[PDB]
RNA sequence: CUAACACGUGCGCGAGUCGGGGGCUCGCACGAAAGCCGCCGUGGCGCAAUGAAGGUGAAGGCCGGCG
RNA sequence: UAGUAGCUGGUUCCCUCCAAAGUUUCCCUCAGGAUAGCUGGCGCUCUCGCCCGCAGUUUUAUCCGGUAAAGCGAAU
RNA sequence: AGCCGGGCGUGGAAUGCGAGUGCCUAGUGGGCCACUUUUGGUAAGCAGAACUGGCGCUGCGGGAUGAACCGAACGCCGGGU
RNA sequence: GGGGAGUUUGACUGGGGCGGUACACCUGUCAAACGGUAACGCAGGUGUCCUAAGGCGAGCUCAGGGAGGACAGAAACCUCCCGUGGAGCAGAAGGGCAAAAGCUCGCUUGAUCUUGAUUUUCAGUACGAAUACAGACCGUGAAAGCGGGGCCUCACGAUCCUUCUGACCUUUUGGGUUUUAAGCAGGAGGUGUCAGAAAAGUUACCACAGGGAUAACUGGCUUGUGGCGGCCAAGCGUUCAUAGCGACGUCGCUUUUUGAUCCUUCGAUGUCGGCUCUUCCUAUCAUUGUGAAGCAGAAUUCACCAAGCGUUGGAUUGUUC
RNA sequence: GUCUACGGCCAUACCACCCUGAACGCGCCCGAUCUCGUCUGAUCUCGGAAGCUAAGCAGGGUCGGGCCUGGUUAGUACUUGGAUGGGAGACCGCCUGGGAAUACCGGGUGCUGUAGGCUU
């Protein structure tokens, strides 16, 4: 059967990318995590302190603790059937903040304002993001030039 | 052929009180007929708990019932619980109430009377308010019974306060090995 | 493996880092009235041969040695246990090594 | 073999306890001849107290 | 089938509950049943837990009197 | 002494409803057990005749990877 | 960071659907097959894995025959397709 | 003190046994780009080592190469230049590392005392290992800081018993004093079959409950090995590739050899040969009819239709051969 | 236009050679009593201001190497799902969706934050 150490399988996934090696940037340093902020995991092998275990890599989790060089995050694991919130401790360089409550956040704020606005005016304005909805009829004008004729090519071997 | 799953499809609530006594029937027959042409929802929480059975009518307590009644709002109003209405004796000033009660300790009733609130039961209750207005609906504490001190996570585990089954309390009854740090493991 | 005979480390009566005297542990001697030993022989005396298991199936060749430290201080002398990995070869204070000499 | 949950139980029947079996069906019939017994006696002793 | 335990259900009473052992009932068809005891509740379980043990043992919140 | 058997054989009426597993961990464990998982029964707390949640699905965002392919005029 | 008090409902993607929760619990712990991926092997109706579906627990129309293939899953009947 | 008694004599497992450990661990791969994922799959490693090879601080830069300098050279020491790591970091491997995690010095013992939480295998239990904290005492540095062992991934052990350490600690039972003993908390002494019995064989004199979950026949799938047959045409055949052969290759067929597997049979399918007797196949030895020869005749080759009819008597061996 | 101190992103910033640098600045540079450290005031530390852009540094150049970003390769390779499709097989075609990477050919060669100067 396989062994169960720690970083099995792990050669490429905590390993640096091409040319990018050395002294860890200090902008991932110069980050505030705070209380409740959705977060990504990602680990990082330059620094062996603090690493997450691998079933965590790629995960994104909840911010629930913050201490001098690491933070606590909730992350859901799924274990056979059933999937257990659990709570791990990441030293800040295996962590990165996660853009995909930014957008949502940012939304927020506009249509809110764009609610806002146009109470006062009682015109009707769409806020929820319909899916893409089918294309409308229009014309497609030709210039004068008639459309090309296309044609299968004849096989001819290449080898 | 159809694409679906017949596990759930029969719900397992009580239709009919599983007792055998007549005395309650009547009651339900009444409140049956209450419920199914009343549209005060009152009558059918009233119906429903009646079917009930005797775990999941905890007794409830004068004091219980003296200190939710003397919540304000709710003066002069009549106090109904379908359960048992049992007598605390570490309460020396009771007031006047107007309880109904499928039964009351003889205790418990003296001591109302003698108060000088009167005791309803629920045949009279239809009378006095047949949709129930004006009423405060209680019950017992139904987690009340020591079973559930034994119940949910298991022992013997990280973080669970469960109580074991053991013929006996002492010090030679389980308390040496996954209860020590000393002996083994501390959960 | 090799340790110095004197450790400045914590001392749990004065409360604070103290010089400590160290040695190596070893087993003392086991009294004959212990209440397991007693038992033992209660048990064994008579008939029906041995009735405790006998280890044989020995298979480590080497043991955690420990230290026992001792405070310096004369009016504390304090006492204390401390174990460290197994190690096949140990010796206490010798030969301080240095480098780049001759081999 | 242990269920899921329950308590470790220690029967004391692993002797031929069948063989002593102490039925109590002669109950009823040893409060009856006490009584008669005690009755006797009081008869026995006419004026003297009953208890002793 | 007996004993033990757990849980779910039905009934009585309810911070209590239970005579199973004994006794009183002119012993005796049924009746070896049934009724009663209450200064026969000894006692069991419950009402307090915790600690190895010595032991200890279950709220407090506002104003006037020397922030 | 009706000795024990993780091993063979047998295990008696009808209808109705629900409906599996041969997988995880530990065991002188491998023809067996314990424990999760899968099942059934008993319920209970609410709900609709504005709104809550949920999903073996998609969409819009946002991260995660080193297989298929490819490369050796790039490292080994 | 925790507290209080106050104001904002166009319930802020599609589709579908009542949901949550607690006890007690039997049987099982020999599996097998197929498309695709895949290890050992010259290979095998061989041995070993991953995903999904089946057989086992399942009858019915077709493949003459048939545990697994194709269609389709079942109360007792009439008509139609 | 096997005269006699009681008992034991692991597991895994392409039957068992011998072999091996895939039985506790670690690295890469298998593994199908989250994680997980099998086989007696592949390549390997572990039961240690370290007073520093731990912890800080400072200063330097390595492998290799080129050009120079008495002995001196291919290689001894010195100087300059190039040098992204091609070196080193105890060990297997992988990851990581350049004013450092490497080399050299200085000072030290955070390898110390203590309560909790979390991760890894996981049942989401222990052990082991690890991660963030918190409370004291410290080390180092000017300081920010860093440090409660080794750059990370592995290097280890329950209950019962014994031993040591700790408190003006508790009990030692009618009261008191002192020895003693028992407690409470933390280490050590093991169980490598590594969630942990105290354990040698033989039976062909054997027994029981079972097993087609499993071997020894046949029969099935397979066809490596055996047997037989093709295609290509280097060469042999005095000359001439193919009368007759055919190298180096390559495609097949058969189940009359052996393997491989374990589907049926273990509440039994009588397990080698020979004797006797029948029938069938053709991949034809002879005979009938043919075609080709390096066929003058004779003899003998190769090939075709073809299984109608024949295919013996004996020595040796249980033999099949 | 540009520099210094501290930086962020870390080659569009690196590497090789060549040309130009006004003012300030950064440097090279001059010495070792003190502080400090070496075999050596070479380095480090300290005290200065005779000279110089020679070098570092800055800007620019190279049909430059590299790097970054596009086109081509290419709807090719591969691939989700489907068929009582083909083929003895090996494999291949189609339907429904996604869709690469070399060679080769183009373009570019640091942006920028805070504080303080020079261009009077
Ligand atoms: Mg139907
Ligand atoms: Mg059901
Ligand atoms: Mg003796
Ligand atoms: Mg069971
Ligand atoms: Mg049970
Ligand atoms: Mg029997
Ligand atoms: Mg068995
Ligand atoms: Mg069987
Ligand atoms: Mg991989
Ligand atoms: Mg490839
Ligand atoms: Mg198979
Ligand atoms: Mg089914
Ligand atoms: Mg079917
Ligand atoms: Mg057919
Ligand atoms: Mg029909
Ligand atoms: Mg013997
Ligand atoms: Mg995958
Ligand atoms: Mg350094
Ligand atoms: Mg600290
Ligand atoms: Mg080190
Ligand atoms: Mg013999
Ligand atoms: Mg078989
Ligand atoms: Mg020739
Ligand atoms: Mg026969
Ligand atoms: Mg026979
Ligand atoms: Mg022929
Ligand atoms: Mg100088
Ligand atoms: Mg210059
Ligand atoms: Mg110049
Ligand atoms: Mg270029
Ligand atoms: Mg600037
Ligand atoms: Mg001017
Ligand atoms: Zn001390």
């Amino acid at each position: 059967t396989n062994t169960k150490g720690k970083r099995r399988g792990t050669r490429y996934m905590f390993s640096r990318p091409f040319r990018k090696h050395g002294v860890v940037p200090l902008a991932t340093y110069m980050r505030i995590y705070k209380k409740g902020d959705i977060v990504d995991i990602k680990g990082m092998g330059t620094v062996q302190k603090g690493m997450p275990h691998k079933c965590y890599h790629g995960k994104t989790g909840r911010v629930y603790n913050v201490t001098q060089h690491a933070v606590g995050i909730v992350v859901n694991k799924q274990v056979k059937g059933k999937i257990l919130a659990k709570r791990i401790n990441v030293r800040i360089e295996h962590i990165k903040h996660s853009k995909s409550r930014d957008s949502f956040l940012k939304r927020v704020k506009e249509n809110d304002q764009k609610k806002k606005e146009a109470k006062e005016k009682g015109t009707w304005v769409q806020l929820k993001r319909q899916p893409a909805p089918p294309r409308e009829a229009h014309f497609v004008r030709t210039n004068g030039k008639e459309p090309e004729l296309l044609e299968p090519i004849p096989y001819e071997f290449m080898a | 052929g159809v694409d679906i799953r017949h596990n759930k499809d029969r719900k397992v609530r009580r239709k009919e009180p599983k007792s055998q006594d007549i005395y309650l029937r009547l009651l339900v027959k009444l409140y049956r007929f209450l419920a199914r042409r009343t549209n005060s929802t009152f009558n059918q929480v009233v119906l429903k708990r009646l079917f009930m059975s005797r775990t999941n009518r905890p007794p409830l307590s004068l004091s219980r019932m003296i200190r939710k009644m003397k919540l304000p709002g709710r003066e002069n109003k009549t106090a109904v619980v379908v359960g048992t209405v049992t007598d605390d004796v570490r309460v020396q000033e009771v007031p006047k109430l107007k309880v109904c009660a499928l039964r009351v300790t003889s205790r418990a009733r003296s001591r109302i009377l003698k108060a000088g609130g009167k005791i309803l039961t629920f045949d009279q209750l239809a009378l006095d308010s047949p949709k129930g207005r004006g009423t405060v609906l209680l019950s017992g504490p139904r987690k009340g019974r020591e079973v559930y001190r034994h119940f949910g996570k298991a022992p013997g585990t990280p973080h669970s306060h469960t109580k074991p089954y053991v013929r006996s309390k002492g010090r030679k009854f389980e308390r040496a090995r996954g209860r020590r740090a000393s002996r083994g493991y501390k959960n | 493996v090799n340790v110095p005979k004197t450790r400045r480390t914590f001392c749990k009566k004065c409360g604070k880092h103290q010089p400590h005297k160290v040695t190596q542990y070893k087993k003392g001697k086991d009294s004959l009235y212990a209440q397991g030993k007693r038992r033992y022989d209660r048990k064994q005396s008579g008939y029906g041969g041995q009735t405790k298991p006998i280890f044989r199936k020995k298979a480590k060749t080497t043991k955690k040695i420990v230290l026992r430290l001792e405070c310096v201080e004369p009016n504390c002398r304090s006492k204390r246990m401390l174990a460290i990995k197994r190690c096949k070869h140990f010796e206490l204070g010798g030969d301080k090594k240095r480098k780049g000499q001759v081999i | 073999a242990p269920s899921r949950n329950g308590m470790i139980l220690k029967p004391h029947f692993h002797k031929d306890w069948q063989r002593r079996v102490a039925t109590w069906f002669n109950q009823p019939a040893r409060k009856i001849r006490r009584r008669k017994a005690r009755q006797a006696r009081a008869r026995r002793i006419a004026p003297r107290p009953a208890a002793g």
